[PDB]
């Protein structure tokens, strides 16, 4: 599974 | 492939985040009291767009420390559903009101030294609160659709909770990612790209215009525009490298999720949007010593501020 | 060297509509508030409305409403007055006026001669219950005046103003918020008085003293007239 | 507030947004000081630029409304009228250049240029006037060449006045008065031998104040 | 000449301190005390010496 | 020479005048109030800020009523300020934007205006047209108006840049008075409670008690070390202050002709640009190069108190005739009502 990077850390997309 | 696993990535993250706080939250705290108390005297017209940079990178680095022990604690993060939609707010406006002030300063810096006896009456009309109010208005609204996704709740269930973007409350999963992905290239068009374009293109006329004024064959005249073209550079160019590595590998992964980029990259491509992050926090705290402390009297000022 | 004139008015059809014009000479119109005020064919007179200098604040009366508009033209030094629907209540002999407003100013300095318009077939009452009194040459008379509520403000002053409308002669103001001399104007008109009703003095009352005398609060913008005390020479 | 209370409020914000207008327009037309110490080129180029107290000048060159007080006929102390003249742009300080072989007539031991220098020398260094430049002017550069041909320069400046050619004698007088400048830094002297015949004096000062307002808006600016 | 207009302004200038020297004086002592006495004597009015009531002023109020 | 002989006779004089005060400087007002109660600290806190000037206010002017005010700018502008409300009665724009004293008159029908432009223009402020206009142009001095003060609606006394002071009738616009006394530059003048002896100080580290029915220098007052810059008359007109740029402010009385008191600290060195009294004469207020306007015990010469809050150098200063308030100007472009 790839990560969404939007988990970890702020600054979403 | 997949499976991010840097050891050291994970237990260095927390560290410079709270560096960059311990730094950049000073740096501006200077700047605060001095724009503030050293004001009415100076009477600078760069006063108000300092005053907000410094603000802006204030609240982006203030609410650091809870995202840090997001990353320490492997994910798992302890707080409310409410509290990172705030976190999220203030970090995402704070960074659109950071490029929008470097570009109105740069704005303004155009009006007051390229036509200064043709765009007097533009630069007083627009150069102002007025600017200053449309720019945190648009950073706001620009900011708007960020709170209408992050939650917060597990979803491997293993006591890891995240507040991802859901994404599912304004949409469906199966246009999910298509729809983000034009969610962050719009976002990249309104955040590194066009303050860099105008902030460039008229910081460029003011080389231009500077290089034929202060260009004085004598002893002191050289070292003074050597100063200016030398410093001009030293402002634009360290915006363009640390807001730039972020947005490009942002968007490089972003294509290849659409591309399929191949994994004997992901390792960094995957695990370098933290340091991208930290590079780009830094970048808040290298403004107030660029964009603000430079000029002698405002540093006079400074030793003024207790 | 003050001047101002009216234009426009006469007969008008019920319902009927006309704008009345006043043009200004001699003083800075646009540093000038400028009033309207009736006067019915018979009884006292009325304030209309008011338009302050720059335009800012545009109030008008009870009776009149929207059908009455005032404008003003800082150029050209032209003063209007619009209707829209004349009852038959709106027969009047219209008068201008000039206001100024500063610390020692004197509002209601200055009238004009005023148009006839004639039809086709809360707010401080101030009463002035005396009517006619004969009056001698020498002889020291007072006028009496009394209003429904304190117009002594927090600022120190009261705000009643004093009126002389000679026989055939636009009005013209005698003293200004409770005793306080207009200018062009005898001595011999005093003032004098406090609480909520005021009295007046002419002490050497002589040939240009005879008319009647009207009131006028400028507490409240109603501006609310009074039924005048004419002095028969008797 | 009362009705006269509240009328004589916007009485007085309509007097605050005629100031604020008035201060507006003031703040975008540039201040001269005519100031300097041989009267006979005083006239010369006040006219020049033109076409019982303080005089006026209003020229406009190149979309800028210029304003330059000729403050020679006051004749009293200057300690105490000159902070007055702190917010001008630039000081107009026009001397002559044909006092070489002159001795000022009147003190016959010093001589005319040798007391402009000194004149010069407190304007330049002057408290108020740290950071506004002086645009300099040499008049008389004629009448200096043709002394310049009859006599050389020594008489005048005995401690290595040059050459006799005038191109080396003007070029050593003009820096004879640039090097009085102690803050070299700051401001900037303007030198320029302006012809009687020449024309381009007006926009020499034009430029020299274009310059002059760049650098204060550099100034105001962090760029500084 | 020249010489006439000094001598007579050093005649205008004798004349005028001998006029401000035949000027009769009062001790200074006497002088302090009537300042000093018009000061005890206006001490009771004066506003900014004693501040009044923020009724009775016409700022504070 | 006889110009020797002469110039003797005169250091003579002035050997007789300096003689007589020190023998009628028996005692010192320092030693004579000593014994009365320290006046304390007085802490004035800023009432009205009176915004909207736009250039260095170089005098300003209190009414004879205690609320209305007059201020002037390099501008150009005289604003009437209603202190109370700080609503701007009237806005002159000036001839000449090189104002550098203005005067309220009694009466309050009338403000004049000076500068660089040795002209001292006379606005009427009472008019049926509704507006300021300039009623006469005093006109006939070599130098710069420094101040004027009104005697009367139809009379002026003017000190100019040059030595000449003068007396000028407002309807003829004639010079009643020549005023000729001076070897400097003159700049403040004061006028006596009663308007009969009105004393001025100049650039000659010199005050002159001038009779004005006449005209005639009664009396020269010597003790300064540069040129004084402000006066003021005490309330009963038999002493004023004088201030200058050697960092010190003096009290010069008349009955005696001798300095009385000097108000000066080691901590001063800048100069003094306006000196004012306050009723009852025991503050004298004195408006600094420091940028604050400090309080002076008058009979005490000892620090009473600071009135810190201007940016640039205290310029004008200026007590109400009822004495509740204290009106300070600055360079920075700001009045502040103090009490």
């Amino acid at each position: 599974q790839r990560p969404r990077l939007s988990h970890k850390g702020p600054m979403p997309f | 492939c997949e499976y991010t696993d840097w050891k050291s990535s994970g237990a260095l993250i927390p560290a410079i985040y709270m560096l960059v706080f311990l730094l950049g939250t000073t740096g501006n705290g200077l700047v605060l009291w001095t724009v503030f108390r050293s004001s009415r005297e100076k009477r600078r017209s760069a006063d108000i767009f300092i005053a907000s940079l410094a603000v802006a990178d204030l609240t982006f680095v203030v609410t650091l420390p809870l995202w840090a022990t997001y990353t320490y604690r492997d994910y798992d993060w302890p707080f409310g559903t409410f509290f990172c939609k705030l976190s999220s707010y203030l970090i995402f406006v704070n960074m659109y009101a950071s490029v929008f002030c470097l570009t109105g300063l740069s704005f303004d810096r155009y009006l007051a030294i390229v036509r200064p006896v043709a765009n007097a009456r533009l630069r007083l009309r627009v150069s102002g609160a007025v600017a200053t109010a449309v720019l945190w208005v648009l950073a706001a609204l620009l900011a708007m659709p960020v709170m209408v996704l992050r939650t917060t709740g597990d979803l491997e269930n293993t006591t890891k909770v995240q507040c991802y973007m859901d994404y599912s409350m304004v949409a469906t999963v199966s246009s999910e990612w298509a729809w983000e992905v034009g969610l962050g290239v719009s976002s990249t068009t309104v955040g590194f790209v066009v303050p860099f374009t105008i902030m460039l293109t008229c910081y460029f006329f003011i080389a231009q215009t500077i290089a034929g004024h202060f260009r004085k064959e004598r002893i002191e005249g050289l070292r003074k525009r050597r100063r200016l073209l030398s410093i001009i550079v030293v402002l634009v160019v360290t915006f363009a490298l640390c807001w730039m590595p972020y947005h490009l590998v942002k968007t490089l992964y972003m294509l290849g999720s659409l591309l399929h980029w191949p994994c004997d990259f992901d390792l960094f491509l995957m695990n370098i949007f933290p340091y991208c992050t930290c590079i780009s926090y830094v970048n808040s705290c290298l403004n107030p010593f660029l964009y603000a402390f430079f000029d002698p009297r405002f540093r006079q000022a400074c030793t003024s501020m207790l | 060297d003050v001047q101002l004139v009216e234009s426009g008015g006469g007969l008008v059809q019920p319902g009927g509509s006309r704008k009345l014009s006043c043009s200004a000479s001699g003083f800075a119109f646009s540093s000038f508030g400028m009033h309207w005020v009736r006067q019915a064919p018979e009884k006292g007179l009325e304030w209309v409305a008011y338009i302050s200098s720059g335009s800012g604040t545009i109030y008008y009366a009870d009776t009149v409403k929207g059908r009455f508009t005032i404008s003003r033209d800082d150029p050209k030094n032209t003063l209007f007055l619009q209707m829209t629907s004349l009852r038959s209540e709106d027969t009047a002999m219209y008068y201008c006026v000039r206001s100024i407003y500063y610390y020692g100013s004197s509002p209601f300095d200055f009238w004009g001669q005023g148009t006839t318009l004639t039809v086709s077939s809360s707010d401080i009452v101030m009463t002035q219950a005396t009517s006619s009194v004969p009056v001698t040459p020498g002889e020291s008379v007072s006028i009496s005046c009394r209003s429904s509520k304190s117009l002594l403000h927090s600022n120190g002053n009261t705000y009643l103003y004093w009126f002389l409308q000679r026989p055939g002669q636009s009005p013209q103001l005698l003293i200004y918020r409770m005793s306080n001399l207009a200018s062009g104007v005898p001595d011999r008109f005093s003032g004098s008085g406090s609480g909520t009703a005021f009295t007046l003095t002419i002490s050497r009352l002589e040939a240009e003293d005879v008319g009647v005398y009207y009131c006028m609060q400028h507490l409240e913008y109603p501006l609310t007239f009074g039924a005048g005390t004419k002095l028969e020479l008797k | 507030l009362s009705a006269e209370d509240k009328a004589a409020v916007e009485r007085s914000k309509m007097i605050d947004r005629n100031l604020r207008e008035d201060g507006e327009k003031a703040a975008r037309e540039v201040k001269l000081l005519l100031l300097g110490a041989g009267e006979s080129g005083k006239n010369t180029i006040v006219k020049q630029m033109k076409i019982t107290g303080i005089v006026e000048t209003h020229f406009t060159f190149k979309d800028l409304h210029f304003k330059m007080f000729d403050v020679g006929a006051q004749r009293s102390e200057r300690k105490k009228w000159i902070h007055c003249f702190e917010g001008v742009t630039a000081i107009i300080f026009c001397v002559a250049l044909s006092d070489y072989d002159l001795v000022l007539a009147e003190d016959e031991e010093m001589n005319r240029m040798h007391e402009s220098m000194k004149l010069f020398d407190s304007i330049c260094n002057n408290k108020w006037f740290t950071d506004t430049s002086i645009i300099l002017f040499l008049n008389k550069k004629d009448l200096f060449e043709e002394k310049i041909k009859k006599s050389p320069l020594t008489i005048c400046y005995p401690e290595y006045a040059g050459s006799n050619t005038y191109e080396e004698a003007a070029a050593y007088i003009q820096c004879q008065f640039e090097d009085l400048n102690k803050r070299k830094d700051t401001k900037e002297i303007y030198t320029h031998f302006t012809c009687s015949t020449d024309t381009k004096n007006v926009q020499f000062v034009f430029d020299a104040v274009t310059d002059v307002i760049i650098k204060n808006n550099l100034k105001d600016c962090g760029l500084f | 000449s020249n010489n006439t207009a000094s001598i007579a302004q050093a005649r205008k200038l004798v004349e005028q301190l001998k006029m401000e020297a035949n000027i009769d004086r009062i001790k200074v002592s006497k002088a302090a005390a009537d300042l000093m006495a018009y000061c005890e004597a206006h001490a009771k009015e004066d506003p900014l010496l004693t501040p009044v009531p923020a009724s009775e002023n016409p700022f504070r109020e | 020479s006889e110009l020797d002989q002469l110039r003797q006779e005169a250091e003579q004089l002035k050997n007789q005048i300096r003689d007589a005060r020190k023998a009628c400087a028996d005692a010192t007002l320092s030693q004579i109030t000593n014994n009365i109660d320290p006046v304390g600290r007085i802490q004035m806190r800023t009432r009205r800020t009176l915004r909207g000037h736009l250039a260095k206010i170089y005098a300003m002017h209190w009414g004879t009523d205690s609320r209305l005010l007059v201020s002037a700018s390099q501008d150009g502008k005289l604003i009437i300020w209603d202190s109370y409300t700080t609503n701007k009665v009237h806005a002159i724009p000036l001839r000449s934007s090189w104002v550098m004293t203005c005067a309220y008159a009694p009466s309050g029908n009338y403000v004049a205006c000076g500068g660089l432009d040795n002209i001292c223009s006379i606005y009427n402020l009472k008019t049926r047209e509704g507006n300021v206009r300039v009623s006469r142009e005093l006109a006939g001095h070599t130098g710069y108006l420094s101040c004027c003060r009104f005697l009367d609606d139809n009379q002026i006394v003017t000190s100019s840049g040059d030595t000449t002071c003068a007396l000028w009738d407002i309807e003829t616009g004639q010079q009643t008075t020549t005023f000729t006394g001076h070897t400097g530059d003159v700049m403040s003048l004061s006028l006596a409670p009663d308007t009969r002896l009105f004393v001025s100080g100049a650039c000659d580290a010199s005050a002159k008690l001038w009779d004005v029915r006449e005209g005639m220098c009664r009396q020269t007052f010597t003790g300064h070390e540069s040129d004084i810059n402000a006066i003021c008359f005490f309330p009963n007109g038999n002493a004023f202050a004088t201030g200058s740029d050697d960092a010190t402010c003096r009290l010069f009385d008349l009955r005696a002709d001798q300095e009385l008191m000097t108000y000066s600290h080691d901590n001063i060195i800048c100069g003094i640009t306006s000196v004012s009294f306050s009723k009852s004469g025991r503050l004298l207020l004195a408006g600094y190069d420091d940028f604050n306007c400090n309080v002076w015990d008058a009979l005490k010469a000892d620090r009473a108190g600071v009135l810190a809050g201007h940016d640039n150098r205290v310029s004008c200063l200026g007590v109400t005739d009822d004495g509740m308030a204290v009106a300070t100007g600055s360079w920075d472009s700001f009045l502040k009502i103090w009490n």
